[PDB]
């Protein structure tokens, strides 16, 4: 199934666990208190990493950024992946930002288990 | 440090101040306030229906 | 910021009969520039018009103020047009023959 | 508008009812009706011009 | 001199209020029940909490 | 004159500037803030219809002056119940007067 | 069944598969719509017992609970020999209690 | 090839800032705001006095010669498209007694504009504010038009 | 609204039982309640209510009238012997025929 | 200073109370939903035995269809270059006289005024600027206005008001010359049907059925479908709409044929959309207008969708097709698909193809066996081709079919095979998904040896992917474990080692449970996992979880560990894991924020399953059962006493006659509850109890009890009377001496009421 | 199959239909080649819709292809998409060639012969 | 519009607070607070309906409730019409205010 059913999958699951109310210590997210990195998809292939850390410092600062363009023609193959600085952050911004339409392309925003330092 | 000192940063769970170079624009899916509106309508309606309780 | 159902095509009621679309195109006029109006004929259309601003924005401007105007000691009735049905064909031949003047005009294809 | 101050003066004659008795209230205001407050504090403010004199 | 060409925050210097203050109360009638008085209205809390 | 200073910082202003306005004031400051607050805008005169209610409803009303919305609440007794249990000897002096340790709940803050 | 005439059965041929009904259905007669003298056992059409479908309320549609029966008289006059009773429209019924539900709370 | 810089990129400029196809390089700053004082400005072309233009309703106004999403087109081609920005803003005073007053106050703002905007026939300063006060005269580049700006008790 | 059904049950109950117990009354018919039965009865039901076209002298009075006590219908309609439903609509009558 | 309160701090609130609108729930995707207009009348080709054609009568044919279509399709790409160069389009005349209906005059007032219409937009900003006492003169021009029917008419909303228009004047039938006109008058009936009284309702419904042919499609159509177009429907009106439209469906049979292209473009929705009885409507009635009208029509006719740009309406066709395909039977339309899935002109067309076979084998299941092999040969030819998205969805496809023809036509797939191998090593992201769910689906209808070494082939790849986080990555590799590794040919060990850590490891986790789906599936791959390999490892390994806070998690974990011992019996556990069992089962107990009867069942199923060897926990079973009866109640009472109701048996086969007493007693104590809810569990209990400690060794004497019963029958609450009524059934019946003819009589004249 | 409620329209239609002459010359398609014949097909209806249509060009193939078709069906199957007379004229000039390339020795149709 | 009318009807639901017993009328007049409560349109139909037609109402029943010193009267009107004189009060008060009809010195007023 196309990727933006794939955001209406992390958005139905944040609702449904606000509404069955649950705690945040056995909220989703807290399978992950042990990453700071961060999945985006979808990202339109013009932007750049300084547009990329500007928009999403919105909740803290960023430790480090990978944005994965074509080495051949050095093109952005659209999608990265962000250190933030403390958890929590990442958590706010899986929350807040699964979703958000940028020049068009409604991007989508994860939690990331192993990330590959590549 | 450089830190961010531009206008009003939007409040979060944890408050958290927002990153040296941020852009400076609010962008976000609103479920932050979503959360927040909801929060406090709860201690409000838990209010409301004590009254009741004791009726 | 537009709840997609505004239009440039207005509808209205309550008209006073044998107004003059001089006095009308003014009262539309004050909100935008108008595509065209119409009246009804019929007794039955006889004293509603659909209304058609050039732009969405004068649209809404006006649908959204006008909205209960009092002319001749009665209120006017505004609503946004469900242009949801056809009554005509397209006219194949005028299309296509305006299109073969487009494509060979700016050389495109 | 004459619309509504005629819903208002009709209103104030009706038929009034107890077990047995009737009659056709139209002599007095009925203070009982949700409207009764505007009527009043207007009827007050006659009065008062009437007191004051349009001058003070 | 101003620095331009920035992204517009759609925002103005007139005073905001933050949504922890709103909706801190709900309701539309009078707390009074209409002058009802076998109910028990005295306070509005648990004397535990 | 908080209000002219969140402007003159364009921040807006908390509930901590509030805290202690909280519930002072004669319209008791957080009518503001209700939920409501937007309706209740366009209620009016609505303390001569508290008053002409005595004409409708037929039950006799003490509080025909005040209404708690548009005015708050402008008395808070919680202090009074606090300070009748500690005349009366606490919880426990209380308790020693009644069937309680009789039915030997182990405590009795399970009093519901 | 005998109540509701706009509703239509499988009627293709029986096969080797029992048929189930719901709690809410159960005790009665398929056709004779009646809740007596259960004689012999309801058997399914292939299709009709494909698929999620393995032990549903051939009426109400819900969970199979227990064993679906023949009435002594249609077993008598032999209406146990058309195949898959298997109620392939869901009725008007349904539809209309769940939407005015819907509506109301 | 490209390497990855950490340089921006329009995008969000372009997407927050645009209008119609047309992206505008001026924000309105916090400060906007409109004046109880209600403003009016009286255009004249070489002593010919044109019909006034009442701009206390606006808090900013776009003047250049692009006609699409200028509030004002000046019909000079020596004006260029995105020109000059009126703009009410709420600017702190001292009143007399001491206390803080602010009130709204009518700013001219060039966007780096070709030619130059006068000031009472002095060419001010590009991407910066400009106070205007009673009786002031302007002109943009070098228009055959003139403008002087009152209000209603001016 | 009220049916011929329900009309006749009235008219029989009435005649039975006094003008007086209207709580009988409604009991009888269902969807009826007791407060209606006095109004239609005393509205349109009872005998004297009396049931022709205005006279020339009648609306004579009638306009007359309602130009003197502007909107009293319960008050007028006593004086020319009808109920506050026919004065009412017969004036609406008559102002439309004239305009 | 009350300006301070005029400055509103931060619309109708009757949004509480009013009732949705599907305009709601709508995404963008379904946006499309309303974007679309009806169109110009459609010819019948059939018309008079197949009628020879009178030109110059602008009902539209296939072939303006097309050429409107081919028209569109390359505006829309010069549209698209001439930006390149470079809905608020401005339009044209003839634009504006296919939008406006008739009976319209157009006027340009002046030509000033269209030249101040010219200078209208001009310089619209710059204008000069824009009362006092003044009595009234009477006049009657509000009173004139009417915003209402007259008559018996329901109200009319304010926004149905320009499609019912026509009813607000009033005119002479007579006067109303064009007889036709009368129809559509009363046909406006309509409104009675959509607002309006139960009553209203079924007079309006038959007087439409049976007058159907009498009124004729062209008027009930023309009239119907705008109101199914409105924005604001809401659900009932939408439904009851529905419903007419099939009752006069079924009445005009043939006179459809020219209306079903509108019929459909109206319906389609309905096939995709979240309600359950919505999609079932919809697609029953496609059926019954796809019998209606005939086949050839519907081919004809819902061609130029196939090709149709907007992916909206591709899909939504493809779904209709299957349904009518259902209707009419697969092999008269099978050529026809033969000849769309092999189209040339553009992909889509193919991949639409494609897709309405799956739709078919997904819809009609195993119907389709005889038709295996020609399906299959029409959809292969894209396993190989070069698009990506046709390779994907043919796999898609290949997979709906095995699962439809489960075990049987391998010797037809024989053909595809390799293909599907071949693509498996080499593919990355997406592809291997959709080959992976096909090869999954396939291994079962194989043959144990053939499938034996294509299975452990498989199970490599599979291994490597639990890991991947894309959520259909997850979703296909739990449904294919339950295939493959669920499979009779393989062995205990090669799963319990180099499957179940990894398993476990990555796929137990919060935001499964939070899931729907999810949820469901791994509880059936976690069940088959037992079913190969026995109960203790898996139990032994999900069991502290039971001890989890996460609410959800603790329901899916007992809801397992219940369906799991439900198939294998508790032959197998050890003391202690039992130990850790019961003690996660209470602790899962002892919080349930919702009514749950998922752990309630888990609950009796276990011990049910346990049979005597539970023995030794009674007492802290009861000490639960009992603080619980006592807490503060509303779920935890009635809680607690249907826990007691499924436990009865082996609290009483292993004879505790103090708590057995106890249990009799206490209940009985508690019949006076004012809470239902409560009391009904207590009876039901009290059945529980009795059904099996026989009459007369009942610590409540059977006589003591009825008079204590009687009472409760006034109780007019569903859960009490039903409850009571029938433990009084099984006393009357069983025990029914211990009575006396007077409470005989007393309960007789008591049931008598019952009945309401 | 299921339903007894509505009719038929196969029945319906080919009884109340106004068919072509020679449509009932029972025909084979072993006895035939067919790529030769197809051309023609593809341009006569490319003229007669005006266009190309890859569908309704293999719609007619695939109709084409079992050991019998059938030319009622077929007739049927097109009145949908060509005019409807269009359809009984187009049957009305195949059909007999198909039975001139089944009488030829070859498989092959006289007027291609000749052609 | 909307406002006013929802003022009207939280005022008239207030009166039925305890809600224990009931009576014929007030039970009707429940009803009919929730059915304008569903539909405000069809509420506000019907209300200009009747500021606009009806000049002849129903009769309304009068009691005397008793302070010991002197009776009082106590009206009550019929629930339509009860409905259509609450919302006409709300807005004359809403515009009286608002065009300043009342001058200062009538004063039982909002502020105080
Ligand atoms: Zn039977
Ligand atoms: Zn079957
Ligand atoms: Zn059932």
């Amino acid at each position: 199934m196309n990727p933006l059913t794939k955001v209406k999958l992390i958005n139905e699951l944040n609702e449904r666990e606000v509404q069955l109310g649950v705690a945040d210590k056995v909220s989703w997210h807290s399978e992950y208190k042990d990453s700071a990195w961060i999945f985006l998809g979808g990202l339109p292939y013009e932007l750049t990493e300084g547009d990329i850390i500007c928009v999403f410092s919105q909740y803290g600062e960023i430790v480090n950024i990978n944005l994965v363009r074509d080495k051949k023609t050095g093109k952005s193959k659209g999608f990265c992946f962000l250190c933030y600085e403390d958890q929590r952050s990442t958590i706010l911004a899986v929350d807040n930002f699964n979703g958000i339409k940028i020049k068009g392309r409604t991007i989508r925003v994860d939690h990331v288990s192993n990330y590959r330092a590549p | 440090r450089p830190r961010y000192s531009g206008p009003a940063p939007p409040p979060n769970r944890f408050n958290i101040w927002p990153g040296y170079r941020w852009d400076g624009v609010d962008r976000s899916n609103g479920f932050e306030q979503k959360r927040f509106a909801r929060l406090a309508s709860k201690k409000a309606v838990e209010e409301l229906a004590y009254k009741w309780s004791v009726e | 910021r537009l709840p997609p159902e505004v239009n440039r095509i207005l509808y209205i009621r309550n008209l006073p009969y044998k107004i003059t679309a001089e006095e009308m195109y003014d009262i539309f006029g004050k909100y935008g520039p108008i595509r065209q109006i119409r009246v009804g004929n019929t007794p039955e259309t006889r004293g509603t018009a659909y209304v058609v601003y050039e732009d969405i924005f004068d649209a809404k401007n006006a649908c959204d103020h006008l909205s209960g105007f009092n002319v001749c000691n009665r209120y006017l009735v505004v609503l946004y047009y469900n242009a949801n049905r056809a009554f005509q064909k397209m006219d194949t031949k005028k299309k296509e023959e305006q299109l073969k003047l487009l494509k060979e005009k700016y050389g495109i294809n | 508008d004459h619309n509504i101050a005629d819903y208002m003066t009709a209103k104030n004659n009706v038929v009034i009812n107890y077990k047995d008795m009737n009659h056709t209230n139209s002599y007095g205001i009925i203070r009982g009706l949700q409207f009764a407050s505007f009527i009043v504090q207007y009827y007050g403010l006659v009065m008062d011009l009437l007191v004051l004199g349009l001058h003070r | 001199v101003i620095a331009l060409g920035v992204p517009n925050p759609r925002t103005s210097n007139e005073v905001q209020y933050d949504q922890r203050l709103f909706n801190q109360s709900k309701g539309m009638d009078s707390g009074f029940a209409g002058g009802e008085d076998e109910i028990y209205n005295v306070y509005d809390q648990a004397w535990r909490g | 004159l908080k209000r002219q200073e969140a402007i003159a910082q364009n921040r807006r202003l908390t509930l901590e500037d509030l805290e202690d306005s909280w519930d002072r004031g004669i319209p008791r400051i957080n009518t503001l803030f209700q939920k409501d607050r937007h309706t209740l805008a366009y209620d009016k005169g609505w303390r001569v219809r508290t008053d002409f209610k005595q004409y409708q409803v037929l039950k006799q009303n003490p509080f025909w002056w005040t209404h708690q919305r548009h005015d708050g609440k402008l008395w808070n007794l919680n202090n009074y119940r606090t300070d009748m249990i500690q005349a009366l000897g606490g919880v426990e002096g209380i308790l020693e007067h009644t069937l309680f340790k009789g039915t030997y709940f182990p405590t009795w803050e399970g009093l519901f | 069944a005998k109540h509701h005439p706009d509703l239509i059965f499988c009627r293709k041929q029986a096969g080797v598969a029992i048929g189930r009904l719901c709690e809410k259905c159960d005790g009665k007669c398929v056709i004779c719509d009646s809740y007596v003298r259960p004689c012999t056992l309801v058997r399914i059409c292939d299709e009709c017992n494909y698929g999620s479908y393995q032990g549903r309320c051939v009426i109400c549609g819900g969970p199979g609970v227990s064993d679906a029966y023949y009435c002594k008289e249609c077993t008598i006059q032999e209406k146990d020999r058309d195949g898959c009773p298997k109620i392939v429209n869901l009725g008007s019924s349904k539809t209309d209690l769940f939407y005015e539900r819907k509506k109301y709370g | 090839k490209e390497k990855p810089s950490f340089e921006l990129s329009g995008a969000l400029l372009e997407d927050t800032n645009t209008f119609r196809g047309v992206v505008i390089k001026y924000s309105e700053p916090p400060e906007a705001r409109i004046p109880k004082k209600r403003w009016r400005l009286y255009p004249f072309k070489n002593d010919e006095v044109l019909p006034v233009m009442y701009i206390h309703r606006q808090s900013a106004y776009l003047l250049g010669r692009h006609r699409r999403i200028a509030d004002i087109p000046i019909d000079h081609p020596s004006c260029s498209k995105q020109h000059a920005v009126f703009q009410y803003r709420l600017v702190e005073y001292t009143r007399a007694d001491g206390t803080v007053g602010r009130r709204v106050k009518p700013y001219i703002i060039d966007l780096g504009s070709g030619n130059g905007t006068f000031l009472n026939n002095k060419r001010i300063e590009p991407q910066r504010y400009y106070e205007l006060k009673e009786k002031d005269v302007l002109k943009f580049g070098f228009s055959s038009r003139e403008y002087v700006l009152l209000h209603e008790s001016s | 609204v009220w049916r011929n059904t329900e009309d006749e049950i009235l008219k029989a109950a009435v005649m039975k039982y006094g003008k007086n117990q209207w709580s009988r009354i409604a009991s009888l018919l269902h969807r009826k309640s007791a407060k209606q039965c006095k109004a239609r009865w005393y509205e349109w039901l009872d005998p004297s209510i009396k049931k022709t076209e205005w006279s020339r002298e009648e609306e004579e009075k009638l306009l007359h009238l309602a130009k003197l006590m502007p909107t009293q219908w319960r008050t007028i309609a006593p004086i020319i012997g009808r109920t506050a439903a026919q004065c009412l609509e017969h004036y609406e009558f008559l102002l439309d025929k004239a305009a | 200073p009350v300006a301070l309160l005029n400055d509103i701090p931060q619309y109708d609130p009757f949004a509480e109370h009013r009732p949705p609108k599907i305009a709601d729930r709508e995404d963008e995707y379904k946006k499309h939903r309303r974007t679309m207009i009806i169109s110009p009348e459609r010819l019948d080709p059939f018309a008079d035995g197949g009628k020879t054609p009178d030109p110059k009568m602008n009902a539209r044919t296939y072939m303006d269809v097309m050429r409107e279509q081919h028209l569109t399709k390359e505006e829309r790409e010069i549209r698209q270059q001439l930006a390149e160069k470079a809905r608020n389009r401005p339009l044209s005349d003839e634009e504006l006289d296919a939008m406006f209906p008739e009976g319209y005059k157009v006027l340009p007032p002046p030509a000033g005024y269209v030249p101040i219409r010219t200078p209208a937009r001009k310089l619209t900003a710059t204008p000069t600027p824009l009362t006092g006492f003044h009595m009234q003169t009477e006049d009657r021009t509000m009173k004139s206005v009417n915003d209402q029917p007259s008559g018996n008419l329901p109200f009319l909303k304010p926004d149905d008001i320009q499609y019912f228009d026509k009813l607000l004047v009033d005119v002479d039938e007579s006067t109303l010359s064009p007889e036709e006109q009368k129809e559509r008058k009363i046909m406006k009936l309509l409104l009675k049907i959509k607002n309006g009284t139960p009553p209203m309702r079924k007079a309006a419904l038959r007087q439409i059925t049976d007058k159907a042919r009498e009124f004729g499609a062209g008027p009930l159509f023309n009239q119907i479908l705008p109101l199914l177009m409105s924005p604001t429907l809401e659900d009932q009106e939408r439904h009851l709409l529905v419903k007419v439209i099939d009752r006069i469906l079924y009445k005009l049979d043939d006179l459809v044929r020219p209306y079903v292209h509108k019929i459909l473009v109206v319906i389609e929705p309905l096939l995709i959309d979240e309600d359950y009885y919505a999609r079932v409507e919809g697609r029953e009635i496609i059926s019954n207008l796809a019998k209606a009208a005939g086949l050839a029509t519907m081919i004809s006719t819902m061609r130029p969708d196939i090709d149709n740009m907007d992916e909206y309406v591709r899909n939504t066709t493809a779904r209709a097709f299957a349904v009518v395909a259902s209707a009419l039977g697969i092999p008269s339309l099978l050529p026809f698909l033969k000849a769309v899935c092999k189209s040339k002109k553009s992909w889509q067309a193919r991949h639409t193809g494609i897709k309405i076979v799956q739709q078919i084998a997904i819809l009609m299941g195993c119907a389709i066996l005889p038709h295996l092999r020609s399906l299959v040969e029409i959809i292969e030819h894209g396993l190989v081709d070069e698009q990506q998205k046709v390779r994907t969805i043919s796999a898609l496809a290949i997979a709906a079919l095995a699962e439809a023809a489960t075990p049987y036509g391998i010797e037809s797939f024989d053909s595809v095979l390799k293909p599907l191998w071949k693509g498996i090593r080499q593919h990355r992201g997406k592809g291997l998904a959709a080959f992976l769910k096909a090869i999954g689906y396939l291994i079962p209808l194989m043959d144990a040896e053939y499938a034996n070494y294509y299975t452990r082939e498989v199970m490599l790849i599979l291994i490597r992917e639990f890991q991947s986080p894309d959520e259909e990555m997850k979703k296909i590799v739990l449904k294919v474990v339950k295939q493959c590794c669920g499979t009779d040919g393989v062995e205990a060990n090669y799963i319990k080692t180099e499957i179940l850590p990894p398993f476990f490891k990555h796929f137990w986790q919060h935001r499964m449970a939070l899931d729907r789906r999810n949820y469901r599936q791994l509880v059936d791959t976690t069940v088959e996992l037992a079913n190969k390999v026995g109960a203790a490892e898996i139990i032994s390994r999900i069991v502290d979880d039971l001890k989890d806070e996460a609410e959800q998690y603790r329901k899916m974990v007992m809801e397992t560990i219940e369906k799991i011992m439900g198939n294998l019996g508790a032959a197998d556990i050890d003391h202690k894991l039992e130990e850790q069992l019961i003690d996660g089962i209470l602790y899962a107990f002892q919080e349930q924020t919702t009514e749950d009867s998922v752990m309630l069942n888990g609950f009796g199923t276990v011990v049910n399953a346990l049979g005597k060897r539970v023995k030794p926990y009674l007492p802290q079973i009861c000490g639960t059962v009992l603080w619980r009866l006592n807490n503060k109640s509303a779920k935890v009472r009635q809680q607690a006493a249907d826990l007691i109701s499924r436990t009865a048996v082996v609290m009483k086969t292993c004879q505790e006659e103090k708590l057995m007493g106890h249990l009799g007693v206490v209940l009985y104590e508690y019949l006076g509850e004012e809470y239902p809810e409560v009391l009904g569990s207590i009876l039901g209990a009290l059945k529980a109890i009795v059904n099996v400690i026989g009459m007369h060794k009942m610590t409540p004497p059977i006589k003591d009890l009825l008079p204590r019963l009687t009472p409760i029958l006034k109780n007019r609450h569903e859960k009490v009377q039903e409850n009571c009524i029938d433990l009084v059934g099984r006393i009357a019946d069983r025990g029914a001496e211990y009575v006396s003819a007077r409470e005989w009589m007393r309960i007789c004249f008591e049931l008598l009421e019952l009945l309401k | 199959e299921q339903d007894n409620r509505f009719s038929n329209k196969q029945k319906k239609l080919l009884k109340q239909l106004k068919f072509a002459e020679c449509l009932e010359k029972k025909v084979d398609m072993s006895k035939v080649n067919l790529e030769v014949i197809k051309p023609w097909i593809t341009k006569r209806v490319t003229e007669i819709l005006g266009f190309e249509d890859d569908v309704v060009i293999e719609f007619i193939f695939n109709q084409l292809e079992v050991k019998n078709p059938d030319s009622k069906m077929m007739q049927i199957n097109l009145t949908g998409f060509l005019n409807g007379k269009n359809a009984r004229e187009f049957m009305g000039e195949l059909w007999p060639l198909l039975l001139s390339a089944q009488e030829n020795i070859a498989g092959i149709p006289s007027a291609f012969l000749e052609l | 519009d909307t406002k006013l009318l929802i003022l009207a009807l939280e005022r008239l639901k207030e009166a039925y607070s305890v809600k224990s017993r009931l009576n014929q009328s007030q039970r009707e007049e429940l009803g009919l607070i929730e059915q304008a409560y569903d539909n405000p349109h069809e509420a506000l139909s019907r209300i200009k309906r009747h500021l606009l037609t009806q000049r002849a109402f129903k009769e309304v029943g009068i009691e005397f409730m008793d302070l010991y010193s002197h009776l009082v009267p106590v009206y009550d009107v019929e629930p339509l019409e009860k409905i259509t004189d609450a919302y006409l009060d709300q807005y004359l008060w809403y515009e009286a205010d608002k065009r300043r009809l009342f001058p200062p010195w009538i004063k039982p007023a909002d502020t105080e």
